[PDB]
Parts: structure tokens; sequence; C-alpha cells
């Protein structure tokens, strides 16, 4: 939700993204989850973000 | 829900504004945090904003900011303020930060400073009286609740030391005729001596429960001694209407607001308007001084009596003028009464208050006050002529009554003119003095006294 | 007459001050109190917290 | 690093400083001329020149320092002259023969090589220090103890204290050890030229001033650390009020930080700091370049050295108010300092508010004025210094109305107006009593109380009388002296003695050199005495005689002590406290004995 809320915020075409070390992989499992999330909130072509 | 974004384009710094890059929908007046690169935090108010540019005004200054390493989080909020009932009694920074080494408080709401104006449909005419305690003012002319005078004076009048008389001094005058009251003090612009004199006064007060004191030194950012009056009326909105209590607001060296007004205009970059002092002040002022009035909803009231320091010694300048059409009442600080030390200068014959009938009543005040206050001053105008006469004939020519008219204006300087700065005189003692000063006048000789009047109190 | 008023002020100063003491007791107990409503005030954060969403 | 674009007379432009630091200084072209940023536009800087720029070419290296403009605090600087860039300008013109000052020329405010001895305060090794401890102190000269301190943003613990011993200022004395680093330190410390220096506190004034002047200092008392104003005009003020702070005032210290003045009247007053020495000092006969530093700035200086010359001045006084010395500074500046705004803003291209003058006017005139106060420092031991601040404005001639005055009166609060009028009156004090003010009267009723109780009933009565025949000049200029009575002609006699007797003192003689507090307090007293016998005397007017044929026979029978009075003035001081005060009690009793036979004889 969070990454979601903040790409939509956001709103730009590539973007960084920082966490902390630990939980990465989750965090990996939940990215693209939430670019496909993003994408389809909003008519516009998915993002760069391969954070 | 909602979570800042920390914007790092700095792109230009030019004075007292810096201006940022790349801002996604700024709001217009939303406050806004800078974080200075060697870690220091200032904050600023964003101005105008244009197509993903805006341009900030900070406090403190613009001193240490660098285009690489500055970077400035948007809040987005606009200005709100904590306010609540236990507001009273401490003492808060321009801003609003306590000063009084006591902890931040405790917001009962948050309020938006500027408040939306009252609908005029819901004003009342000023009723019932308030005891200034300077018997000058409680006499010639009367404030009641809800009536907005200022107080003209001149750099080198003790309006700051008066101001501080009133705040001590200050309560209703129901009291007499048979603790709502509350005085919002906001000090812009003051110097630190009159810092000092201000603090020290609040701590030995005595009256701490019913004064809340907002400050802004002169070393203070100047944007901050434009929001203290702003701070200070929204605060004084909520004690009396949200609070059902009489609130008495003084303002005090307005001229320094004015002056800030100024210079945040000329940093808009926009051209000055007439006289030098800019085209928005009338409705600044108005928007100052219109919150001051009385609900017919609510209880509470308030009166607005701004100390508004006059340049060049007269009201000719524009700020005096302009808040002389404004507001609806002028007191006087004589600089020969100083000159001639007498502790309150009040130019009692430039004094006037236009509501001075509503104030003065039989239920609330005396019936012969108002009589008394005529016939004062008009004996006192006579005094003067005759004292100019004793000057021009050598004063053998003068008659009886003229001798009588010298030795009143004489006992009226001497007596009621010089009072104490910590005495205190109820407006009964007030009225009282006055009418002792009057016995000395033959009975006939009051001719604006009423009929029926006299004989109640000359009788004495 | 004035230092058997002063001995009376001093007294009722020290009542006033005792009286304070007490009234400031028992204003901490009822702030003692109010942390029963603190401990649900606290899990009503969090859910305030979590409400971010999308 | 950079490089140049655009040279318009003190503003240059440096295009590639990318990350730079608002108000950072930076060094121009190869003759290195140090400058300030004043306005960032991106990649672009702008940088005051604070010297001559011409001859300056597109592409000269523009190099950033990183720190703000700072000016060296440390032993040595007493007696010296500097510029507003912090210059010491008899090393220059020793160093290099020439008797111009070459451009761009880049010497240390302080000479490290000179010796200085030492001599800590019992400190001890491993004890915790904090900033502002005078853990040693320095002779700089005689009846100057220069007592080094730890920097404000400085504490720990002292691993290593120096010997007592002679030292180079590049030497260093104290090591601290704090959060596992260990900072060494030299005698001189280096401190921003704004921000002024960190105080504990701020305190009430409680002391006086105490000039030489009569005027300024019973009629408008300044108290200690306390603002000023003046209207800087010629013959007096910043020539003789300004002596009297230089040798007749009870300040330890002055910093005479003089910018945009003439020329001539500094190379004159420069002449004049190793000379005219006062024996202050019981046993010394104290030469004022010990207890003086000048910040000179002359006409010729470059604008932005104006600027920068009133907060050089301010941090010097700030310094020496931290080690609890009493000082003053005299700015001759903040008239061509309002000038000089002016000019940075008209090149800047900002938006004037008044008259052409920029709008943060006030705000920075606010600041420098409100630097200064009755300070409790910080550190060890406990002590308590101050700074005085007496600032010229434009001249009395001109409107008082003036944005700079304006401003000026809104802070300050002693106002020593000087009149026109009375300097073509050749009166020298030339201070007028009616628009004059000191709002700092209220403060001083302890002391006045402490000293003299009667003190202030008779002042305000003098002021009664001068407010009276103020009033009453328009009449008798109209109307004429003949309708005058007794009480107006004895109030006319009284208002004349004063402005002969009392508000006038030459101060080029011994006599009126100086006018010690307790000789101006016994002429008030005795002229208020006898406007008060007067008063009493003509009210009588029994006998078949009395009121103004009262007047003229006191007027002709004692006119003795009429006369005498304006000899009082005569009265040596250096003649010692005790004989003065004895003489002018003899004065008062034989004035009491005047008016008391008079009343016996009832005319």
């Amino acid at each position: 939700g969070l990454i979601v809320q903040s790409l939509l915020r956001l709103k730009e075409p590539a973007v960084l993204l920082r966490c902390r070390k630990d939980d990465h992989h989750l965090v990996e499992s939940v990215l693209e989850s939430a670019k496909e999330e993003y994408a389809q909130k909003l008519q516009v072509h998915p993002p760069e973000i391969l954070p | 829900l909602e979570v800042a974004m920390e914007y790092r384009t700095v792109t230009g710094v030019a004075g007292p504004l810096v201006i940022l890059d790349k801002v996604k929908g700024p709001k217009y007046y939303e406050i806004v945090n800078i974080r200075l690169g060697d870690g220091t935090m200032r904050r600023g108010q964003v101005l105008e904003v244009d197509g993903e540019k805006a341009v900030v005004q900070v406090f403190e200054g613009t001193s240490g900011i660098d285009n690489k390493f500055t970077t400035v989080q948007f809040t987005g909020e606009v200005l709100k303020t904590p306010v609540s009932l236990d507001m009273l009694g401490r003492i808060f920074n321009g801003s609003g930060k306590p000063i009084d080494n006591g902890p931040p408080i405790l917001p009962e709401a948050y309020l938006d400073i500027s408040g939306s104006s009252i609908n005029p449909s819901e004003r009342t005419y000023p009723e019932e009286m308030i005891q200034t305690g300077i018997s000058t003012i409680d006499v010639m002319n009367s404030i009641a609740r809800g009536q907005k005078i200022p107080l003209f004076s001149a750099a080198g009048l003790p309006h700051n030391e008066i101001a501080a008389q009133i705040c001590r001094q200050a309560g209703l005058v129901k009291r007499l005729e048979k603790d709502n009251f509350a005085i919002v003090f906001a000090a812009m612009g003051v110097n630190m001596e009159t810092a000092q004199f201000f603090k020290r006064d609040f701590e030995e007060n005595g009256s701490m429960e019913r004064v809340t004191l907002f400050l802004n030194l002169a070393n203070d950012p100047t944007i901050e001694r434009i929001i203290t009056p702003r701070i200070a009326l929204t605060t004084a909105e909520y004690l009396a209407y949200e609070c059902g209590k009489h609130v008495l607001v003084i303002l005090t060296d307005m001229s320094s607001y004015a002056d800030a007004l100024r210079e945040v205009s000329a940093a808009r970059e926009e051209v000055p308007g007439r006289r030098g002092y800019p085209g928005y002040m009338y409705t600044d002022l108005a928007q100052i001084y219109e919150r001051a009035g009385r609900i017919e909803g609510r209880k509470g009231s308030i009166t607005q009596i701004p100390i508004l320091t006059m340049p060049n010694d007269d009201i000719t300048h524009p700020t005096p003028d302009l808040t002389g059409y404004i507001t609806e009442g002028q007191i006087y600080i004589d600089r020969q009464l100083q000159n001639r030390q007498i502790y309150p200068p009040i130019n009692v014959l430039p004094s006037l208050s236009r509501l001075m009938k509503s104030a003065i009543g039989e239920g609330m005040t005396r019936r012969d006050h108002s009589d008394v206050s005529n016939q004062l001053y008009a004996n006192y105008a006579i005094g003067k002529d005759v004292q100019a006469m004793k000057a021009v004939v050598g004063e053998e020519a003068l008659s009886s009554e003229d001798l009588l008219y010298l030795e009143f204006l004489d006992k009226f300087e001497r007596k009621f003119v010089a009072q104490g700065a910590y005495d205190s005189r109820n407006i009964f003692q007030s009225l009282d003095l006055a009418w002792t000063l009057l016995r000395i006048f033959p009975r006939e000789l009051l001719h604006r006294i009423p009929g029926k009047t006299l004989d109640q109190y000359y009788s004495r | 007459e004035f230092q058997r008023k002063l001995a009376e002020s001093s007294g009722d100063s020290g009542a006033n001050v005792k009286r304070l003491e007490q009234e400031t007791e028992v204003k901490i107990h009822h702030l003692n109190a109010g942390a029963e409503k603190i401990q649900y005030d606290v899990v009503q954060m969090l859910l305030k917290h979590v409400t971010t969403v999308k | 690093y950079g490089y140049v674009r655009k040279v318009s007379g003190p503003v240059v432009i440096a295009d590639g400083m990318n990350g730079a630091a608002m108000y950072e200084l930076v060094r121009v072209g190869h003759d290195n001329l140090i400058g300030e940023i004043i306005r960032l536009e991106g990649d672009s800087a702008t940088i005051q020149v604070y010297e001559e720029t011409a001859g300056l070419m597109v592409n000269d290296p523009v190099l950033r320092t990183h720190k703000p403009l700072s000016v060296e605090l440390g032993p040595g600087i007493l007696g010296n002259i500097f510029d507003g860039i912090q210059r010491p300008l008899k090393t220059i013109a020793i160093r290099s023969g020439d008797v111009y000052i070459p451009r761009g020329v880049s010497v240390p405010a302080l000479d490290k090589d000179t010796l200085w001895e030492f001599q800590p305060k019992k400190i001890g090794e491993g004890d915790l220090l904090t900033g502002g401890d005078l853990y040693a102190t320095v002779f700089e000269n005689s009846l100057m103890q220069h007592h080094v301190a730890l920097p404000p943003d400085a504490m720990g613990k002292v691993t290593y204290v120096a010997p007592a011993g002679q030292y180079s200022l590049k030497d260093t004395v104290l090591e601290l050890e704090f959060q596992g680093v260990k900072k060494s330190f030299t005698m001189l410390q280096a401190w921003p030229v704004r921000t002024p220096r960190p105080v504990s506190s701020k305190l009430a004034a409680d002391t006086p001033l105490l000039t030489g002047q009569r005027v300024l200092d019973a009629l408008f008392p300044s108290v200690l650390g306390g603002t000023c104003a003046i209207p800087g005009a010629f013959g007096c003020g910043k020539t003789v009020i300004s002596q009297a702070l230089s040798k007749y005032s009870n300040s330890d210290t002055v910093v005479y930080v003089g910018c945009g003045e003439r020329g001539n009247e500094m190379a004159e007053v420069l002449m004049d700091f190793p000379q005219l020495t006062m024996t202050l000092p019981d046993g010394r006969e104290e030469s004022v370049m010990k207890r003086t530093t000048l910040v000179a700035n002359t006409s010729n200086m470059p604008v932005a050295a104006r600027e920068a010359s009133i907060y050089t001045g301010i941090t010097i006084a700030e310094y020496f108010r931290d080690m609890g010395y009493n000082v003053s500074m005299m700015a001759d500046s903040t008239s061509r300092w309002a000038e000089a705004l002016r000019e940075i803003s008209g090149r800047l291209a900002e938006m004037p508010a008044d008259s052409g003058y920029p709008a943060y006017l006030a705000a920075r005139l606010a600041s420098f004025y409100e630097r200064a106060g009755k300070v409790k420092c910080l550190g060890g031991p406990e002590r308590t210094g101050s700074v005085t601040i007496v600032g010229a404005v434009s001249p009395p001639g001109g409107d008082f109305s003036d944005p700079v005055t304006s401003a000026t009166l809104s802070i300050v609060q002693v106002f020593w107006g000087l009149d026109k009028k009375l300097a073509q009156r050749k009166h020298f004090p030339s201070v007028n009593w009616l628009i004059s003010y000191s709002k700092y009267s209220t403060a001083l009723e302890s002391f006045y109380e402490q000293f003299d109780p009667d003190f202030i009933n008779i002042r305000t009565k003098a002021r009664e009388v001068l407010q009276r025949e103020d009033d009453l000049n328009e009449i008798v200029q109209l109307v004429g002296k003949d309708a005058l009575a007794e009480g107006d002609k004895i109030t006319l006699e009284t208002a004349k003695l004063l402005r002969e007797d009392y508000l006038a003192q030459n101060a080029f003689t011994p006599y009126d050199k100086f006018c010690p507090f307790y000789k101006s307090v016994w002429m008030m007293r005795n002229i208020i005495h006898f406007y008060n016998l007067a008063n009493q005397a003509v009210e009588k007017g029994a006998g078949m005689d009395g009121q103004k044929i009262t007047y003229t026979l006191i007027k002709h029978r004692l006119g003795d002590l009429f006369y005498r009075l304006v000899s009082q003035k005569f009265e040596d001081p250096a003649e010692g406290e005790p004989a003065l005060v004895a003489k002018f009690k003899k004065l008062h009793e034989d004035l009491t004995a005047g008016f008391r036979a008079l009343e016996d004889e009832t005319r």
C-alpha cells in the first residue's frame, strides 16, 4: 500500500527506492506487483519502476 | 494519512526569498520547513506559486542556504494554530513558541488565523463599560464593551508604560454596579528593554490568570511580526466567542506591523503603494480591527485598543489617518504633558470617543457621569482660554470667575490628570475625584450640569 | 497590628500553598487515571496509522 | 574553481558556483578581492567586491572560502586600526613602506609572531571546561587584562593546560577532550561577523553612563549597556561627546567604528588616539589608546565595507563584553550605512519601499541596535559585561522624519537631539532640551534614590521651568514682556540661569572639561532652591509690598547670590569633591539666609 501510494503521489516516469537492508527480498516481492497496481490505477504506461 | 514531500530543488536565492524549482502542486500559504545543509532547521512561508515553481520567504534570514545541499519539506498546512483555555497565563513568542519555560500548549482545537469575518447581521452595538483604571479615559472618553478605540502616540511618549498600566488595572465596571474578563496582549517589534519591562510586569502582576502576552521582539523575523496580530486575534476570538468571555486586546506600536507589511510587499516585488506605505494596508488594518465586536449569539465580546505610533508626531501620516478613518475613537498622548512630567500624558481635549453616550448609563456607571464629563471638558477649555488671557493681560484684569477657572485647571492637572503608575481608581472613585474638583465652582456656575443632579452631588 | 496581620498573611500563604499542593495531587491523580483512556487511545492511533491505503 | 560572468561595479556575477553558500566569502580574480555572496540564481552567484573592481576580466578565477565573514578575535586587538575587512592598517603601512593600501593585500588581522605572556587561572588537568570559561588572563598592556576564554562552541576536559610563559598567537596552549576527540586551541579565535556572540542571559541595566557633559548626565541619563542616538553634527558631539566617551566615560573600553565620514576628521582623531592620556587609574595615567580600538573606513572606502564595518565593531564589542569589561561602541556610521544599503539594493535591482530605501533597512537597524545590553556571560566564573551603542543619524538640519531617523527612534531609548539653532547660537553642548528624551528614566530610580533622593524632584522642577519658558517664549515674542508677572519674571530668570550656567559646558577649560555628577546635582539644587525661594517671596506679597516689587528687590538686594550662581560653574572640580561639596553647601546656606532676611525685612 505504501509503495502504491508513493508512486501515485510522486507521479513521475522513473524513481529510486530506499528501504531497510533487511526485508529487501519481500520488498522485491512487493515490487512490480505494486508497479502493476500503479499502472492499473491511472491510465498511464507502467513506469520504469526497476528500482 | 498524507506525508510531506521533501523537495531538494532550491534554485536561486535572492534576498529574503528562496525559490524552489519543481514542486508538485504547492499550496499558496502552505507553511514550509527548511533543513540547512549544516542541519539547522528554519521555518518559512510559501509565497506566490507559479506553475510547478514556488517562491518561499523564510524566517531567521537566508544565510547558509546552498543550492545543492538544502532540502525543503512541504507540510501542506496553512499556518494552523493550537488554541485552548489553558493558554492564559503564559507568554508566547511571535510565532507562538512558549517562552515562559513551560510545556507546549495542549491544543483544544486547531484554528485558522485571519478568521472568516463576522456576518454583519450578527453584530450588535457596544454596551456596558470597562474600567481602564486611568480616570481620564474612564471619564472623558469612556470605552464600552465592543468599541475599537486606537491610542495615537509618538516616539518618546510612554505609550508602552500606559499599555502595561491598562493591562494591570483592567476590570469590569459591573462589579461596582452590583471573571469573564480577559486580555490578549500582543506586542509587535518592542525593544529589549521594553521586553524586560513587560516580562517583569507579568512576573509580579498578580493577575496572570486573566492575561496572555504575545511578544514579538525587534530581533524577531518581520513575518513573525506580521503574523503576531493574526494569532493574537485568533486566540482572542476563541477565548471570547467560543468561550463566552469579554476580551480586551491591546496592540502596541502597530507601526511596526505596517513596516513589516511594507517589507513583505516589497519582497513580492510589487510597486509601492501611495505615500510609500502599501495600498493594501487599509484592508489589512480593517481585518485586524474589524474582528472586534459584540456577537448577538454569544455573550462574550471583543474590545480593540491598538496603540498606534504616529510618525513625525502627527496624525497626518498615512497610517494614523487610515486607522482613524477605520476606527471610532481617538485618545491622544500630549508631548507637553510628558514634558511637564505628568505620568498620564493623555491629551484630554483631543481625546474623544464616538460611543461615549452608550457606555454611560444608570445601570452601568452613574447617571451623572456623562454630565460631569461634559462639564469638565468645557471647564478645561475655559481654563486654557483664561490661562491665555492671564498671560496676555497680566492677570490683574481677570475677574473672580477667571481666577476660579485658573485654579480649577491647576487642580485638575495636579490631581485628576496625574495618576500613580501603580495607583488604581475605580470609576466611582474617579467620579468622586472629579466631583471634588467640581465643588470649588459655585452651584450656579456649573451651567452644563443638569438640574436636580447638581444638588444631588454638589452638596457633598 | 501590622505584625499580627503579617502573621495571619503568612499563615494564609502557607495554607494556600498546602491547598495548591493538594489540588496538584488531585490533578495528578486524574491524569494518571487518564492512562486508562490513553491505553485505548494508543490502539486508536495505530488504527488511524494504518488507514493509509492505495 | 569558478569564473566571472558579469562585472558592474561592486556587483560581480560568477558562473560555475553550483553548490555555494549564502554569504560565503569568495575571492575574485588574480588579486583575490575578498567578497561575499548576496544573490544566488542557480549555478551563478552574485558577489559584492568589497574593493575596487576596475580591471576584472571574464573567465577570471573565483575561489570559494566556504566560510562566512569572520574577524580574528584574540589578544592584541586593542589600540589597533582596522578596515571593515579586519586589516591592520598600521601593519600594512609598516610592512609595505608605500603610503597607500595596495589592492588585494592579504595580511593577517593579528600578528601571529608577536609574543605575549600567559597566566592560567589555577586550571587543573582533567577538569571539565565549558565555552566562555576564563581559564587564563593576558596583560596586553597596563590596565588591560585580556582574559582568554574558550570558544562558545567548545567544551570538554582539560587534558593539557600550558604553563605560564611567553607565547605567540600560532602557539597552542590548551587541549580539551570531549566525546572521544582532542581539540587543540590557540589564543586567536574566529567568530562570524553576524550571529552575535552567545549570552547566558540578558539583564536589566542598573547604572548610568555618567558622561562628562552635564545635560547628557542629568537631563537625559543613559544606562550602561543601552542604546543612544545623536544626529552626528560637527563642531560638537562627534567631536565633543565622543571625546567625553573616549576619556571621561566610566566605560572600561571604547570601540570607535566611524564609517562613511569626513576623512580629515578621522586622520586627526587617529593622530589623537596615542595622545590625550587620561589618569583614570589612581597610580597611572591610562593612555586612551590602550582602552580604544578604531574601526576606520573613510568615504573613499568601498561601499560593502560600510556595511561590514558596523558588524565588525559590534562583534568586537560583544567579545569585550564577554570578559565582563564594560565597553562603549561609538558609531559615526548608520548615516552613510543607509546610503550603502540603498546602493546595494539599486545594483541588485530590488524594489525600494520608501524614498529609495530598501525595506529591510528597519530590520537590519533593529538587529544591530538590539545587539547591545547588559549581559551575564557564559562559563565560569560568573561575570557580567555590557555594550553601549552610540550611533549617528542624519544631521539635525534635515527633517527628523527621514526613514533612518524614524527607524532609529523606534528602537533607540535615548535621543540626544542636537539643535542647529543652538549650534549657530554657539552653545557648544547644543543639546535640545525639548526634542531629546531618555526612556531609561524609570530604571535609574533606585540609583538616584540611593545617591540623592531630592534629585528627582528638583530635576522635574527644572524640566517644568524649561517647558514653561519654551511655552511662553511665543507669548512674550507676540505680546511683549510688559504683561509678564513676578512669577513669569523669576521663571525667565531661572530659565536664563539654566541656559547659561547649567546646560552650557565649554569643555575647553579645566573647570568645564569634565563635570562630575556631584557637582551637577549641586548646581541644579542651587538653581531650583533659588527658584523656590523666589516663588515663596513673591507669593508672600505682604506689608504693602512684595510680588513684582519683591522680585525687583531680590534682583537688586540679592544680586550677589544671583551673580555667583553663574560663577558656580567656574568652581574647579579638580579641587576635590569634599571641598566642592563644602563650598556648595555654604552657598546653599547663604541662599537660605537670602530671602529669609528679605523675609524679615518684609520689603
